[PDB]
């Protein structure tokens, strides 16, 4: 059976951590302590798929997930949570300091001696698995752990295992709003080896997420768990048709051969259709012409992106719930015809559409409620070249200066470091100029 | 997890230091027989960062206590919280310094410091991992400028890898209560700049200020200017201790808070202060806090903040938030004072967003900042020691414990070298 | 036949496209203040049996560019032109002697101006830093006879003894240091640690250290013997040795009626982390020594570019290694030299790129 691996890096990564897992275990009927007392009733169905759950033989079962963080604060939250007796007791804790904020501290110094435990521990839960692999990784850019442990963890992980998926799921630096200084140097120096390794690299952001609840969801005060809640939901739909019984299923090897032209522009920027408040779950009708319209407009991106000064490559509607699979054309001949909604000359076919028909469902606790259907569009657009130079104009503006650099220097990590991951966003944010760009004759 | 070592060095240190176990305590839920007696649960699970455990349920400090010449002895020991301290702890001598630097860098000081070093190896080594070594002194005195300075010169020597804060009490413009105090505010900052990562410049005006201007105290004593320094020394450790939703170490704060190696002399803030019974007209909000933080009459270090650019900023929050609340008010702040901050750096403050406030309060921060306007604590001092030292006014007490006139000018060009490398980034280019 | 042969079939069509006008010897030399000397090393006789690539292109007098594999996303190969200027652009077809019209060099001149200069040695392992400071290009007893330190040894004493500077009575003493992690030590004695003062008059001396009033040119080469007694410091390693501290060798003008010194001149040897940081190994001892030589370089290259780029914040005390060299920048008459080891091969364009782009803050734009 069809399965992946869920590997949480970071604070970044366990907390979303939390509510991924939140929202599987309410999907197939899983309590908190391991058991399925909903599908007991009915006496049939092997529910907890063996996609994303281990199963023993006294009824429990267990997640395929590991996490790492090198510090105990953030994992002794679940240790002693609602969820604490699900999980297997090996969620990779040991830092006896945390990474402060740095690649150095990071890739070299304490993530080195605790990642013998890391790869030993995944081979330990690889080798349980028949059929396909697919490592899901959940970290952020600008973070210490996020960036600097999961860069050893991918080309510690591209040489045990090869040419297996890796969808990872990074929280990318705002452009107007961050909460470090030094975030604009943890966020280039990951990309060396995001890009060389990770073959698929789902950016989102957190400026643009706010928006978002505060709009569409009218929060006025969206804290953590609110936001984490709408990237599970997301997540969900992507890992859904290993899952569920759909009429047209995508698989994770049917990401790359779609969503990726070339090798080194995998960069998708995932959306929703969050327009559930529940006040006006009323109020509209949310047909599939409505809910493909909501990619439409920029003030719905996952990421603070304007897609109208962008071409589009390539794009992956995936549906969810009561979807009849002839309204989706409509929906897509209306977006072919809209001239803003810009296309390359070398992608005519353009689109690519999952239906999954089983319903997304509600976590409780708020905050949207039970809409039929949904989408998550994934499309890769010329539009994420301008998100990337306000970020190495952020760079920029603090190296001539050479600002906080002893601290990366002076824990093992080279200074010419700095410079090799400049010349590869230089270089990166060049292919994107060529891409977009048709030729004539 | 992680583990921090206090140490209490002049007689400023202590009485800040006794104080400071007491917020410590009733933050934890912790009787003065160190038996825990506390609300929930959620406050034992890093007892292990500041209190070491003993045989029956009760709980010790890491405290050592350099500073108690024995005027101060029974005093701390005959206080409030004198039976929670470890007695082997209390390392002194006799004849203290006397207001001199000589007599607690080179002459009691040497004869102390193995006393000392001692009693810290046996405080390491009953650890799992240190990061966090805690100094409360203060310049000016005594025992708090050579002695104080004298074992971080051996501390840090003995420990290359550990975060050395020292929340350092400076001298006033106008409150002079110590005549020689320009020489042991140069010779102990010739020390803090080459021998910790972080110091917090706090200074008595400020404090003096914000319990007449804002807390509208009749007569503010001495223990109400050490509870607001204290109320900022559970502030910097409190996502060492507890959970949260935005995490900040001691190492966090100072690898983003500090560009430069010797650019690191803070001031700190604190919010809410305000003067109330129980019928405040107010409200406990994201933006109320916010205002008060960078307010330039709730500093500590008695400088004009908006005479200079803020390098970088730490802004650590507490109590149950927002975060969406939380960055968009440091954003419109940094918006509103473009001059005010440097503009060569992207984002200038940072966010640290704990989830347990204090006992009483609702919601709390902490403004750690560091700005250029802090050059106006160092061209002050700089000027009342080049008039005492042009006449070579009171050094025959200094020379006659075995310095040299070549130490002196050797203080002044440290100190005279911050002053230039903050004019600099104050500077606009 | 060869695998790698495509890479390089770009580069034989490269080195055609330009036009090569290098460096010969016997050129005239402007006044340059602050130079940044960088030598390329011939191609040994291991690389040619392992399948090398050249990659080090030197097309100029003062350019020199560096070509690299990489890829465009259509997966097809193209060469990448790193474009860097320097001063002083050498060739590996360039001798010693070549090097000695800019190493041996005309700041031992501004030496007996009543100046004072510096000299800088930085590099990767298995670069040449063998046959230039710490032993030099001798063999299996790498002695000085035939690279700088012997020949500058030359420039220094043979020197003053023309009738016009011996008619000054000048002498000369020697002095050997021993940078560590804020640590100034003397290679005299080594359990004799000096602080680092100033006196009143704004001269930054290391205090009580100890020299001797030696000798001709043959006897003062081999002080080094003694220099480098202590193998400094403790080497634990693979490729042993290479050196964590510092070593600053000053050779001091004065007279004899002195107790007035002029014309101090000193060697660096900046020797550092050329292989990788073994994190592997737990000895705590590794990484609190490791990285304060790091930060220590890191001072060296912030200190010279407020040099160039002129300033009034200059720093000095972010570490001791600045410190201690405080006097000899801030000279009116003063010159400052810096030299850069490359390495030839391919499977070290990274580590060589490294040495390059730290060689690069004086901010040379390519006019070309
Ligand atoms: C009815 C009510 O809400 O009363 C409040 C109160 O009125 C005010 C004015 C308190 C009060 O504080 C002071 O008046 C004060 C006195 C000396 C030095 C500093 C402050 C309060 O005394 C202080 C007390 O603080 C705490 O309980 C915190 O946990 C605090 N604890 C201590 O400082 C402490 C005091 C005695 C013994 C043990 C601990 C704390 C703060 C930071 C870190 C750890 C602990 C609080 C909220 C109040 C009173 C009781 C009136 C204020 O102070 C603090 C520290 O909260 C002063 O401005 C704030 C705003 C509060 O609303
Ligand atoms: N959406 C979301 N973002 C988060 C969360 N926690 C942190 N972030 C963001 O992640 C970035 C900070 O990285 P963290 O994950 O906190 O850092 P870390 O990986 O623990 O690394 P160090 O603490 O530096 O060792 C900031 O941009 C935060 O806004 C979370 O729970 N949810
Ligand atoms: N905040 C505070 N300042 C103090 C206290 N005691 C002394 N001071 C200040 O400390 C300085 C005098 O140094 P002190 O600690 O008494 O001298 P020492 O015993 O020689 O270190 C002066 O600036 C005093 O204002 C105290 O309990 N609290
Ligand atoms: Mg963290």
């Amino acid at each position: 059976m069809r399965e992946c691996i869920s590997i949480h890096v970071g604070q970044a990564g366990v907390q979303i951590g939390n509510a991924c897992w939140e929202l599987y275990c309410l999907e197939h009927g899983i309590q908190p302590d391991g058991q399925m007392p909903s599908d007991k009733t009915i006496g049939g169905g092997d529910d907890s798929f063996n996609t994303f759950f281990s199963e023993t033989g006294a009824g429990k079962h267990v997640p395929r997930a590991v996490f790492v963080d090198l510090e105990p604060t953030v994992i002794d939250e679940v240790r002693t949570g609602t969820y604490r007796q699900l999980f297997h007791p090996e969620q990779l804790i040991t830092g006896k300091e945390d990474a402060a904020n740095n690649y150095a501290r990071g890739h070299y110094t304490i993530g080195k001696e605790i990642i013998d435990l890391v790869l030993d521990r995944i081979r330990k839960l690889a080798d349980q698995c028949t059929g396909l692999q697919g490592f899901l990784v959940f970290h952020s850019f600008g973070g210490g752990t996020g960036s600097g442990f999961t860069s050893l963890l991918m080309e510690r992980l591209s040489v045990d295992y090869g040419k297996k998926s890796k969808l990872e799921f990074s929280i990318y630096p705002a452009p107007q709003v961050s909460t470090a200084v030094v975030e604009p140097y943890n966020s280039i120096l990951t990309t060396h080896t995001t890009l060389e390794h990770s073959d698929c690299a789902f950016m989102v952001d957190n400026e643009a997420i706010y928006d978002i609840c505060r709009r569409n969801l009218d929060i006025e005060r969206p804290t953590y768990t609110n936001l984490n809640r709408l990237i599970s939901q997301i997540v969900s739909s992507i890992t859904a048709s290993l899952r569920f019984d759909g009429a047209l299923n995508v698989d994770l090897t049917e990401f790359q051969t779609n969503l990726v032209p070339y090798p080194r522009i995998h960069f998708p920027l995932a959306t929703y259709a969050p327009v559930i408040s529940a006040e006006k779950a009323y109020h509209e009708q949310l047909s599939v012409a409505e809910i493909t319209n909501a990619c439409f407009e920029p003030a719905n991106q996952m990421v603070k992106c304007d897609p109208r000064h962008g071409k589009y490559m390539a794009c992956c509607l995936l549906y969810r719930g009561d979807v009849v699979p002839k309204d989706v054309n409509a929906a897509i001949a209306t977006i072919k015809t809209k001239r803003s909604i810009q296309f390359v000359d070398w992608c005519p076919t353009g689109f690519k559409v999952g239906i999954n028909y089983q319903p997304p469902t509600v976590v409780p606790g708020g905050d949207l409620a039970k809409v039929q259907r949904a989408v998550c569009m994934l499309s890769n657009t010329t539009a994420i070249a301008e998100a990337w130079a306000r970020l190495d104009h952020k760079f920029d503006l603090m190296y001539a200066k050479r600002a906080f650099v002893h601290w990366y220097v002076g824990e093992g990590m080279e200074e010419g470091e700095f410079s090799e991951a400049r010349e590869d966003m230089a270089a990166l944010e060049k292919d994107y100029e060529e891409v977009g760009v048709d030729s004539v004759e | 997890m992680r583990e921090i070592v206090h140490i209490q060095a002049g007689q400023c240190g202590n009485q800040i230091g006794a104080k400071f176990w007491e917020v410590i305590s009733d933050e934890h839920g912790i009787d003065p027989t160190g038996s825990y007696h506390g609300d929930s649960d959620l406050q034992l699970e890093r007892i292990n960062v500041y209190y070491n455990e003993a045989t029956g349920n009760k709980y010790v400090p890491r405290a050592i206590l350099v500073d108690l010449e024995p005027g101060t002895m029974d005093s701390v020991r005959s206080g409030p919280f004198g039976q929670i301290f470890r007695p082997d702890n209390f390392v002194f001598g006799q004849s203290g310094a006397g207001n001199n630097w000589a007599k607690g860098h080179y002459t009691e000081g040497a004869e102390l410091v193995d006393s000392v070093l001692d009693v810290v190896r046996k405080e390491s080594e009953s650890c799992d991992c240190l990061q966090g070594f805690q100094l409360t002194h203060s310049l000016g005195g005594g025992t708090g400028s050579g002695m104080g300075t004298l074992l971080i010169s051996k501390i840090r020597e003995e420990y290359p890898d550990r975060i050395m804060n020292t929340f350092s009490v400076m001298p006033s413009p106008k409150v002079s209560d110590t005549v020689v105090e320009p020489y042991n505010a140069t010779l102990s900052v010739h020390q803090l700049v080459e021998n910790t990562d972080e110091t917090y410049c706090i200074d008595n005006e400020a404090l003096y200020d914000i319990c007449f201007r804002t807390l509208k105290l009749t007569t503010p004593t001495y223990g109400d200017l050490n509870h607001l320094v204290s109320a900022t020394m559970s502030g910097v450790t409190t996502c060492l201790r507890f959970p949260g939703q935005l995490n900040a170490d001691l190492r966090k704060l100072a690898v983003n808070m500090v560009p430069f190696p010797r650019l690191h002399f803070f001031m700190p803030g604190f919010a809410p202060l305000t003067s109330r019974g129980s019928q405040q007209y107010r409200a406990l909000t994201v933006p109320e806090l916010t205002q008060q933080m960078f307010d330039s009459k709730n500093m500590m270090a008695a400088c004009d903040p908006r005479h200079g650019r803020y390098l970088t900023v730490a802004a650590i929050f507490r109590g149950r938030m927002s975060m969406k609340e939380v960055d968009e008010q440091m954003l419109n702040v940094q918006n509103k004072n473009s001059s005010y901050f440097v503009e060569w750096i992207p984002n200038n403050v940072k966010t640290a967003v704990c989830d347990i406030p204090p006992r009483g309060l609702k919601m709390s921060a902490t403004f750690i900042g560091n700005s250029t306007a802090i050059q106006e604590l160092f061209k002050r001092i700089s000027e009342q020691f080049t008039a005492m030292f042009r006449r070579k006014a009171f050094l025959h007490w200094y020379t006659g414990e075995g310095m040299d006139e070549m130490e002196f000018t050797e203080a002044e060009s440290n100190m005279n070298d911050l002053v230039s490398e903050y004019q600099q980034y104050q500077d606009a280019t | 036949g060869n695998p790698n042969w495509e890479t390089a079939q770009m580069i034989r069509e490269y080195q055609s496209t330009l036009e090569f006008v290098p460096l010969l010897d016997g050129q005239a030399v402007d006044d340059h203040q602050i130079t940044v000397c960088v030598r390329k090393r011939p191609i040994s006789r291991k690389e040619v049996n392992r399948k090398e690539i050249d990659v080090i292109s030197v097309p100029r007098k003062d350019m020199l560019i560096v070509h690299e594999p990489r890829s465009k996303v259509d997966l097809t190969k193209f060469l990448e032109n790193h474009k860097f200027r320097f001063d002083y652009a050498f060739n590996d077809t360039c001798d010693n002697a070549m090097v000695y019209k800019y190493t041996a060099k005309p700041l031992v001149k501004t030496i007996f101006e009543g100046g004072m200069a510096t000299c800088f040695a930085y590099g990767q392992t298995g670069s040449g830093k063998t046959h230039t400071m710490g032993g030099e290009f001798n063999g299996k007893v790498q002695d000085c006879k035939n690279g700088i330190y012997a020949m500058a040894a030359k420039d220094v004493f043979v020197t003053l003894n023309m009738p016009r500077y011996r008619a000054m009575n000048l002498v000369v003493s020697a002095s050997f240091f021993e940078i560590y992690s804020g640590k100034v030590f003397d290679l005299l004695s080594d359990k004799q640690k000096l602080r680092v003062l100033e006196d009143g008059k704004q001269q930054v001396q290391v205090v009580g250290l100890t020299e001797k009033v030696v000798d001709g040119v043959e006897e003062v080469l081999k002080l080094i013997q003694h220099g480098n007694a202590a193998r400094t410091s403790g080497q634990t390693s693979a490729n042993s040795n290479s050196s964590r501290s510092h070593a600053v060798f000053q050779i001091v003008l004065r007279p004899q009626g002195s107790t007035k010194i002029h014309g101090k001149f000193s060697f660096i040897d900046l020797a550092g982390n050329e292989r990788g940081v073994d994190t592997s190994s737990a000895d705590r001892q590794t990484r609190m020594e490791g990285a304060e030589i790091n930060k220590s370089l890191l001072a060296l290259k912030e200190c010279i570019r407020a040099l160039g780029k002129q300033s009034a914040h200059l720093p000095f005390r972010v570490s001791k290694l600045t410190q201690v060299l405080r006097d000899s920048f801030i000279g009116e008459k003063s010159k400052t030299c810096m030299i850069a080891m490359i390495s030839p091969g391919l499977s070290s364009c990274e580590h060589t790129l490294n040495t390059l782009r730290y060689a690069d803050r004086v901010k040379e734009l390519v006019v070309k």
